[PDB]
């Protein structure tokens, strides 16, 4: 039939059309995995530069929406950059009309109120991209948000994404059984850097360099972004430990 | 099924009219865009269907600001409109910010621009690749957009029907400079790699544009190439397919 | 009915068909063919009445004294263009006090007709035009398809039985450019031409319409017994 | 609306036989104080046309952008639209006068006054006045603002018709443009010390002259007279 | 272009408006929550469920706040009410709050989000939402009341009742256990006794999102020393709470 | 499939629903008319469908002005909106110089209307998603090129012509017209020339119950003829038949 | 405050003959006691044999022959060159003054 | 696309019958009955309910029953949730009447109103109709009361007795079989209650799955005071008539 | 929404036409004749249900003017639309122009509220067949036009439309004249009601008439008045 071509409820009250969006973000394999430090929230994540003739540089999963909140998709580049756009508007609009930022938890509402309005029409494609909203606030503390194409969003401890994440999910639950926290103590941000590349070399079997990941760090009132050396001043302290 | 509209999706996680739009570049022109130092340098096949033509007259190369190259291949009507939009942009930056819009600005730009095409079925998408940069303040820039809304930094880029006989030379000349090179030698290389795109288009007979932004030579302006340097190039070339 | 339905729909090879069936309009119309020296330029358009007691139909729409366009296609698709080309051309005679160039009123036009397709419910136009004129760079003769891209030669042709007009015109290539104030030659010149597309259509005195732009000639249609100088 | 808020002083013009000379002041004045000095009125478009820009400075910015603009959309299209469909003063003016007068009837104008000064591909001269209200006219003399009927004059003083263009060569120009900028600045209050002079020509290009200065002013006389009267 | 003005609901061959019918599937395909009214107070229950072990259940929100007095609460679809929550809201401001200034009366204001509803099914490129939405409240004109929105635009007082995957079995549980006069706390032990039933997963006080429109509490509204004026009925229980009430049963 | 698109191309390389449109001329009562340079006459089949119609206020023959007059034949519910336009245009060039509107360009004008297929497709407000099916006999007077008779399409395409026949007869008409027409017709000869091939298409009889003549003259006007005069010319008609 | 209007003077004076007409100008253009310049005439051929002084604000009166000239342009273009009468220019010029009498 | 994903819904069948239309009369057939009886005392409205659930509450319920102004109420047959758009839309007509006229609304032009309203939604739009059936009480000082049907093509109908809803045809006979034109407000009370007896979708008809209404002129002056009953009330009346 | 109903059918017709025309036959049946002094429009009423009130029951002869009035056949939901558009236009004219409406005016009105939703796109046509019947001011002649929902008109001296319309009219080809109309109104009446008698029945339960005579007199007859008629006819 055609209720699995447009946005329109099957027998099940099923919209087949929205769960296809999911299926999309495994095709660029790109995996994010995003922690709460103590003080920081760190998210690493892969970055593919298949040829020379691509400029490594330039080749960016991470968008800084506001200051303080980091974005990091996982999915379609198109979608990422229209999706990006649509949050940096948003987000200078509160501070315009509220006289400060705009809160991460808010600004995850606000892009799952607008993902289920592209489902709400039935010509309007979902935008396909999975987002992970990185913040450190001063009123929710550390935060991870991540937002999806239904428009459901929900807090989150810690989180990964990508075609093999299953296995990254499974270590990070059980890395907060023993310690009985919902954030990982160390009280370098830095280290929490180090940690996070362990567990994802575990998780997807594959030891990184400095171009396969790219970093990014909230720390209070602040992100930002490591260049490509001060990921290689990690994989040394990978030894170090 | 999924091949009516460009907001069907399907199960495998794909679009395929927007997958389809990129064939259309692939029976478009050759050309090519060679990332360097201080500029860049660019270069597009002319296809001469018949010698009733005039040549140079038939332009492909428009500038849009006084400083960013724009030269397109695919379906050519549809790619002067994605020029014609973007020469608005240029102005109304320029308008409030009272400066020139940077390269990398444009570049975004152009990308929410083609976005916007593939999630209505009331508008149809392009059917152009195209190829850009410039000089800024924070260096040259290259950049390659497809019908998709995807672009990315580029060491060098190429499309058309000899994306492929392109590509596999640029391979090689970062191999001759690992440190990239300069815009005014890579004006002679970007004749040479169209002759050897044309190996591909060798039922057909050729001519040759180049253009070139650099701020070694032209104090970052966009211009084109001609006369003198034009025809040393055009020599280069021929000697060495010879 | 999938992608021949719809004006929206891509199309793995890149097309829009709805674009090639407005270009077998030109295949079942008329013929028109032009072809410039260096400085006139000429059109010479095969007129065709309705039936033997109708006169034959004007193919040739003067937009002003530097410009003209002729059709080739479907004549209600061509009164659009012809009315935006005058509006454009008198726009730039307020505006820039200037005449307006060749190469650009065809730029205007290709992107008006792009934005038409585009938009669902729209249509191509089906209708090719020649566009000749003379400004500041000297003659200009366009070829305009019903994609709407526009290219620039000195001798071009569309309609029924084109090809062997092109054939013409590339063998007296040489000639022709190498021929300059005399619109004369090119006239005789053009009138051979259009004799490689007949189909027994004739060429009479009534059926041959001729209209040149000079420099120091303003846009002129010629017809009745003073097309009969140049047979 | 729009009333005069900061405003600019005046533009003093005039032929010679192969080219055209044209000068101004640098100075926004915020009335008697004279509040911006080192504003700079004299653009260039080109080597063929400097524009002299009078009346209010707001305004003088909206016809910059414009000016930027036109440039851009002339160059737009084919790489050989600016090279034989090269813009000419004629074509500059009207674009600027048209636009100009749309605004006026919105009743909020681009208030000011301009001189295009070019010299055409041909080479003759173009000397021709626009201003907010659409009044165009020509003069072999031209001038702006109170140097309408101040400076201008002792200009026209040399060249009472225009068949006496050929009859005025560069240095006979030269001297009464200097002069008439003296008078300028004797006679009129809102006026700068600071002044920059132009020459297009047809035979050079343009060759600009900067921040010369008002000299050979006389003040001798200014000193045997005791008392008001 | 917009050719999209033709209504995607229609009917059905067979009578029966076909769409509304398949957004009322959605609700039983839908996570289970129930309400019971008493007669000093209302309680509104549901179950949290999310598709990670590491997403938090402490910025995921399914009972929500509309005014101080008045609370709701889905079965259905996530998305569908994230955006029904806010149009809700909008409405019961601009017409409401600047028109008639005060916070509106429960009976009042479910008519007015039904229309929303109605209008998901009129127009073209909108399809209606798939959830059915209980709105618990108390005005002190008619009184406690318990309303049910349906996917169709139409409204229900009822005496108790469920929505979601297990409403047929929790309205069987509801007959046996309901009188004509309850308390507040009793209502409590009745609604997550039968919502235990309608989880197949684990049913803790951290998974389980408790609140009732019970008791008036001040020091909710942020201010105190006017008595005439207080602050929400609308109350949610904190966890550890909750894991006191799991012993009341 | 092509015909159920608004505006869409058809392997033929041209639309269809045009086509029908053409094939919808041929539901019309005849519309005869003859140009000379004494007048351009028009005279149009009332066609009584029914015994009980009275045929005798039902007119086919509307004035668009003083100096130009029009016949319709075809589907008439098409031409109601096209007359009320052509009437506009008319009156608008009256106003806006104070001079008499050629007959070609108002022709043109009312084919800017006949251009209204597509949805979305060019800057003006689209009031259909589809073209007539009617044809028109526009004729009349103008100064410049003298006397004039022009046909104009659903197409939004017209040509001069010097005798044309529209309507379920027109092609039969159209075989006579190529023998019978010349240029040492009068006024009243080409008159009687509509009587003539009106006669051969006519289901019933020809009288001036079913019959209205209606002359476009630059030194009388627009007149359309009494029913008196239609019947001595039908009379005289058979005297010329009579004659062979 | 901006007041729109002035007085740019000039003279003109227009006289039917016999099969010929005289429309005389002159060239002198002010601005008050002012003398702007003394050349600029301010009869134009429209093209046709119409000739037309729009006479008195500068600004306005230039306006006019330009607009004019256009419609002489459409007139030959959608009545397939037809000849401009005297007569119909003076309608289509009361036009375009009637159009700005606001 | 998107003439590609319509069908067309709207539109005409071979017969000039509305798809839409005519599948709504169906639906509304699901939903409970609806009766009106105009006695010449008054106007019994009296209404069963499509859901009668084991916890619902339905002693407060007024799901069926409203009034549109303080002399005209409605009975509703068919979707409730689709009715309450135009039940506002009603409340609005009538209150714009009163505001700027000083007077109560007739009942026929509240009634045409709506009417119009249904009619509109298959002439434009591609929006599908209101399944609802309503029947009016109201009245006006022109013709005194006025009993209604409505449905959902957009059409009016008056009537002396009407049923709606499920089981009409039964209804329908048995009213015309035992209605008088002499009848009181109380025998129309006792004769709407059977009729519904014969109709009830259970197998029993119970006083909290009645709505009753009347308006009566017994209210002092000759006004007329609309009563929606209250559930023990409903009761009370109902073991009067003897069904329970 | 601009996605068309009316689409071209490949028999140079649309599909919305044939559809109106289709209802106005399965519709109401109006038969209209003129005299010499006066218009009759009778129409079926419906209330062949029993106990029904017919002064509340759909009005299917509605005045516009006070001496020009508007039937119909076909649908009685389509109708109403056009009766109130009508209204409008009349007093438009009588507002704006002057001098009471002639018939002709609103023939050509309605057959103009056919046409726009015909040609456009998105929109469906009035599935409505009308008698249009009257007097022009100042002139003793009356008229009478039908127009139907293509937007055409035509004038007759008798005319049916709806349901059975073949066998109405075959009785009216002997016992009409198309040139000489009844001379009395009491025959116009009688004659309407006979052609009435053949498809409806039952009565006079369902027949209307409305009469109009000049000096703008309208008068509408109720069932009964109709009764002392029809035994008459039946005697005869």
């Amino acid at each position: 039939g055609y209720d699995r071509h447009i946005t329109i409820f099957s027998p099940e009250g099923r919209l087949y059309q929205v769960e296809y969006a999911f299926k999309a973000t495994n095709q660029t394999n790109i995996n994010s995995l995003a922690v709460r430090g103590k003080d920081c929230t760190v998210v690493i994540s892969q970055k593919k530069v298949p040829d020379k003739l691509l400029d490594p540089t330039t080749v960016s999963y991470i968008f800084c929406i506001s200051r303080t909140i980091g974005m990091v998709v996982n999915g379609p580049i198109p979608d990422a950059r229209n999706a990006a756009l649509r949050a940096k508007a948003e987000a200078a609009e509160f501070r315009y009309k509220y006289g400060y930022d705009m809160p991460c938890d808010v600004l995850a509402k606000r892009m799952a109120n607008l993902s289920q309005i592209y489902t709400q029409r039935a010509y309007m494609r979902p935008l396909g991209v999975i987002l992970t909203f990185v913040s450190v606030d001063e009123e929710l503390g550390p935060s991870i948000y991540k937002t999806d194409p239904a428009g459901y969003y929900v807090g989150y401890k810690a989180t990964a994404t990508g075609p093999k994440q299953q296995e990254i999910t499974t270590n990070l639950e059980n890395h907060f059984k023993k310690s009985k926290i919902d954030h990982i103590n160390e009280e370098s941000w830095e280290k929490v850097v180090e940690f996070a590349i362990t567990h994802m070399i575990d998780a997807l079997g594959t030891e990184f360099s400095k171009n396969d990941l790219e970093v990014g760090v909230a720390t209070k009132d602040k992100f930002f972004t490591l260049s490509a050396e001060n990921i290689e001043e990690r994989l040394v302290a990978i030894a170090e430990q | 099924g999924y091949d009516l509209s460009n907001s069907v999706f399907s199960p495998d996680g794909r679009n395929f009219q927007v997958e389809y739009a990129v064939k259309a570049v692939e029976n478009g022109t050759t050309s090519i865009g060679i990332k360097c130092n201080d500029g860049v340098v660019f270069a597009v096949e002319k296809l001469i269907t018949s010698k009733l033509l005039v040549p140079q007259k038939n332009v492909k190369i428009q500038v849009v600001d006084r400083h960013i190259g724009c030269v397109y291949s695919g379906l050519i009507p549809d790619g002067r409109h994605l020029v014609n939009r973007g020469r608005e942009e240029a102005a109304s930056f320029k308008k409030l910010y009272k400066t020139p819009i940077p390269i990398p600005a444009f570049a975004d730009r152009l990308g929410q621009y083609v976005q916007a095409h593939t999630l209505y079925n009331s508008v149809r998408p392009f059917g152009v690749s195209t190829i850009f940069g410039g000089v800024d303040k924070n260096g040259a820039h290259l950049y390659m957009l497809e019908p998709s809304g995807s672009y990315w930094g580029y060491k060098g880029a190429a499309t058309g029907k000899g994306r492929q006989s392109a590509k596999a030379e640029l391979e090689k000349l970062v191999d001759h400079h690992p440190e990239g090179l300069s815009a005014r030698e890579a004006v002679k290389q970007a004749a040479k790699i169209i002759y050897l795109a044309h190996e591909d288009n060798k039922e057909k007979d050729f001519e040759l544009e180049i253009s070139w932004c650099s701020l070694s030579e032209t104090n970052g302006l966009h211009k084109f190439v001609k006369g003198d340097l034009l025809q040393e190039a055009i020599d280069f070339a021929q000697k060495e397919i010879n | 009915n999938n992608y021949d339905g719809d004006t929206v729909t891509f199309s793995p090879t890149g097309r829009l068909f709805q674009v090639e069936y407005a270009l077998e309009a030109i295949k079942q119309g008329s013929v028109t063919v032009g072809l410039r020296s260096n400085t006139h330029a000429v059109l010479v358009a095969l007129k065709r009445n309705a039936d033997e007691l109708s006169s034959y139909q004007k193919k040739i729409i003067k937009c002003d004294e530097h410009m003209g366009l002729s059709l080739a296609g479907l004549a209600p698709d061509a009164r659009v263009l012809s009315n935006y080309l005058r509006q454009q051309c008198n726009y730039s005679s307020l505006v820039f006090n200037r005449k307006l160039a060749v190469e650009r009123a065809g730029h205007l036009l290709c992107d008006k007709a792009q934005k038409n397709t585009q938009s669902y419910g729209g249509r191509p136009y089906g209708v090719g035009l020649l566009i000749i004129g003379y400004d500041k760079s000297g003659a200009h003769l366009l070829e305009f398809q019903p994609s709407g891209n526009v290219t620039e030669l000195y001798g071009t042709a569309i309609g029924a039985r084109s090809q062997g007009a092109k054939t013409y015109l590339e063998r007296t290539l040489d000639t022709f450019i190498k021929i300059d104030g005399n619109p004369d030659e090119l006239i005789k010149a053009g009138v051979e031409a259009i004799s490689q597309s007949l189909r027994d259509e004739s060429l009479t005195v009534d059926n041959l319409s001729i209209a040149i732009v000079g420099k120091d000639t303003p846009f002129t249609i010629y017809d009745g017994e003073a097309v009969a100088k140049y047979i | 609306t729009q009333q005069p808020i900061v405003t600019g002083t005046s533009v003093i013009s005039m032929k010679y036989d192969n080219g055209v000379i044209i000068a101004a002041d640098n100075l926004g004045s915020y009335g008697s104080l004279l509040r911006f000095n080192g504003v700079e009125r004299l653009i260039p478009v080109g080597d063929n046309t400097v524009v002299g820009i009078s009346g209010d400075i707001s305004d003088m910015q909206h016809i910059e952008r414009l000016l930027k603009d036109l440039v851009t959309e002339n160059a737009y299209d084919n790489p050989l639209a600016d090279a034989e469909e090269a813009l000419e003063p004629s074509y500059i003016f009207e674009y600027l006068a048209t636009v100009m007068y749309q605004r006026r009837s919105k009743m909020n104008p681009l208030w000011n006054a301009i001189i295009v000064a070019g010299v055409q591909s041909n080479g003759d001269q173009f000397l021709r006045y626009v201003n907010l209200l659409g009044v165009t006219y020509s003069s072999p003399t031209l001038a702006t603002g109170f140097g309408a009927h101040m400076a201008n004059p002792l200009l026209r003083k040399v060249v009472d018709r225009e068949s006496d263009i050929p009859k005025t060569t560069v240095q006979v120009a030269e001297e009464a443009i200097v002069n008439a900028m003296r008078v300028l600045y004797y006679r009129d209050a809102r006026s700068s010390r600071n002044f920059s002079l132009a020459i297009i020509d047809k035979n050079t290009g343009l060759t600009f002259k900067k921040n010369l200065q008002v000299e050979n002013m006389k003040w001798d006389f200014a000193k045997d007279i005791k008392g008001y009267g | 272009t917009d050719r999209y003005s033709f209504s995607l609901t229609t009917f059905s061959p067979s009578g029966k408006l076909g769409q509304i019918d398949y957004a009322l599937t959605a609700v039983k395909q839908g996570v289970t929550s129930l309400g019971i009214k008493a007669t000093n107070g209302v309680v509104i229950a549901t179950e949290k469920k999310s598709s990670s072990p590491l997403a938090m259940s402490e910025t995921l929100s399914k009972v929500s706040l509309l005014t101080p007095d008045i609370g709701a609460v889905y079965s259905g679809m996530g998305p569908d009410y994230r955006v029904l929550v806010d149009k809700s809201r909008k409405v019961a401001h601009t017409s409401y709050k600047r028109i008639y200034g005060e916070y509106p009366p429960t009976k009042l204001l479910v008519s007015e989000v039904a229309k929303i509803m109605q209008e998901a099914t009129q127009s073209g490129g909108v399809r209606p939402f798939g959830v059915s939405l209980l709105i618990a409240g108390h005005d002190e004109f008619n009184g406690f009341s318990l309303y049910q929105v349906d996917p169709s635009g139409s409204y229900f007082p009822w005496k108790a009742t469920a929505i979601g995957k297990g409403s047929v079995a929790a309205k069987t549980f509801l007959e046996k256990r309901w009188n004509d006069e309850l308390e507040l706390e009793d209502a409590i032990h009745i609604a997550l006794l039968t919502l235990k039933e309608s989880v197949e997963g684990e049913f803790n006080g951290d998974t389980i999102e408790l609140a009732i429109i019970g008791d008036e509490n001040p020091d909710l509204l942020g201010y105190t020393g006017i008595p005439t004026d207080k602050g929400p009925r609308f109350r949610k229980l904190t966890s550890q709470e909750i894991n006191d009430r799991l012993e009341a049963l | 499939e092509y015909d159920r698109g608004v505006s869409t191309f058809s392997p033929e390389g041209r639309l269809f629903q045009v086509e029908y449109s053409l094939e919808a001329i041929k539901l019309g009562s005849t519309a005869i008319g003859i140009a000379t340079k004494e007048g351009v006459v028009l005279g149009v089949e009332k066609r009584a469908t029914s015994p009980l119609l009275e045929s005798d206020s039902i007119e086919k023959i509307v004035e668009i002005d003083r100096h130009i007059g029009c016949a319709m034949s075809g589907l008439t519910a098409d031409a109601r909106s096209m007359i009320e336009h052509a009437r506009t245009a008319a009156v608008t060039h009256n106003l806006y110089y104070d001079e008499d509107i050629n007959v070609e360009s108002l022709t043109q004008s009312v084919c800017d209307l006949a251009l209204r297929f597509g949805e979305g497709a060019s800057g003006e407000e689209r009031l259909m998603s589809r073209p007539f099916g009617v044809a028109l006999l526009i004729a009349g007077h103008d100064a410049d090129d003298g006397y004039q008779l022009f046909h104009a399409e659903p197409s939004g395409t017209f040509y001069r012509y010097n005798a044309k026949a529209i309507g379920s007869g027109s092609e039969g008409a159209q075989a006579e017209l190529l023998n019978e027409w010349h240029s040492s017709l009068t006024l009243k000869e080409a008159e009687l020339l509509v009587l003539k091939i009106l006669k051969q298409v006519m289901e019933e009889k020809l009288d001036e119950n079913n019959a209205q003549l209606s002359c476009i003259t630059k030194q009388d006007g627009f007149k359309i003829y009494d029913n008196e005069k239609t019947a001595e010319l039908i009379k005289e008609l058979k005297e010329k038949e009579a004659a062979e | 405050q901006f007041n729109p209007y002035g007085d740019n003077g000039g003279t003109i004076l227009g006289i039917a003959g016999e099969d010929f007409a005289v429309l005389a100008g002159d060239t002198r253009n002010i601005t008050d006691y002012s003398i702007n310049s003394r050349y600029e005439p301010k009869v134009f051929d429209c093209g046709d044999n119409i000739v037309m002084s729009a006479n008195g604000f500068a600004a306005d009166g230039d306006a006019l022959v330009k607009r004019f000239k256009n419609s002489v342009k459409w007139y030959h273009f959608d009545h397939n060159d037809k000849k401009l009468s005297i007569n119909s220019a003076a309608r289509n010029i009361q036009h375009l003054l009637y159009g700005k009498r606001f | 696309g998107s003439r590609r994903y319509d069908s067309r819904t709207t539109i005409f069948s071979p017969e000039g019958r509305l798809y839409q239309v005519e599948y709504a009369l169906e639906s509304i057939s699901h939903a409970g009955t609806a009766i009106g009886i105009m006695a010449s005392d008054g106007i019994v409205l009296a209404a069963e309910r499509k859901v009668t659930s084991t916890l619902l509450e339905q002693d407060t319920s007024t799901e069926k029953l409203y009034k549109l102004n303080d002399k005209i109420a409605v009975a509703v047959a068919g979707l409730t949730a689709d009715a309450e758009i135009l039940i506002n839309t009603a409340r609005i007509h009538a209150q714009n009447y009163l505001k700027t006229y000083n007077e109560d609304i007739p009942v026929e032009i509240l009634v045409r109103r709506l009417s119009d309203i249904k009619q509109g939604y298959t002439q434009h739009g591609g929006l599908r109709p209101f399944g609802v059936s309503f029947i009016y009480a109201g009245y006006d000082d022109r013709y005194g009361y006025q009993l209604y049907t409505s449905n959902p093509s957009g059409n009016y109908t008056g009537w002396k007795a009407i049923s709606v809803g499920a089981n009409t045809s039964a209804a329908q006979t048995l009213l015309q079989m035992d209605y008088k034109d002499d009848m009181k407000v109380d025998d129309a009370i006792e004769l709407a209650l059977k009729t519904l007896s014969k109709t009830t979708d259970s197998s029993a008809l119970t006083y909290d799955r009645l709505e009753f209404a009347t308006i009566r002129k017994g209210a002092n002056d000759g006004e007329v005071y609309q009563k929606i009953f209250k559930p023990q009330e409903i009761k009370d009346i109902l073991v009067k008539t003897g069904i329970t | 929404y601009d996605r068309a109903l009316s689409i071209f059918s490949p028999d140079g017709h649309i599909f919305q036409v044939e559809y109106a025309l289709e209802a106005v036959k399965r519709g109401t049946c109006a038969v209209g004749v003129k005299g010499k002094n006066c218009v009759v429009l009778g129409c079926e009423r419906r209330s062949t249900l029993k106990l029904q009130d017919t002064r509340i029951t759909p009005s299917k002869v509605s005045k516009i003017d006070s001496h020009v009035v508007l039937s119909f056949s076909g649908l009685n939901a389509d109708s109403r639309i056009l009766i109130e558009k009508a209204r409008v236009e009349a007093q438009s004219h009588r507002l704006t122009l002057e001098d009471p409406v002639t018939v002709e005016y609103l023939t050509r009105y309605v057959a103009g509220v056919q046409q726009r939703y015909t040609q456009s796109g998105g929109v469906r046509p009035f599935g409505v067949s009308t008698l249009i019947a009257g007097f022009d001011p100042r002139d003793d002649e009356p008229k009478l036009y039908q127009t139907e929902p293509s937007g055409i008109y035509s004038s007759w001296s008798a005319q049916t439309i709806g349901r059975n319309s073949k066998t109405v009219r075959e009785f009216l080809e002997k016992n009409y004249d198309r040139k000489e109309p009844p001379a009395t109104v009491e025959e116009c009446v009688k004659l309407t009601v006979r052609s009435l008698l053949e498809v409806v029945q039952t009565g006079a339960k369902n027949i209307e008439i409305t009469v109009v005579k000049p000096d703008s007199d309208i008068v509408a007859l109720s069932s009964e008045e109709i009764n002392q008629y029809v035994t008459q006819i039946e005697q005869e």
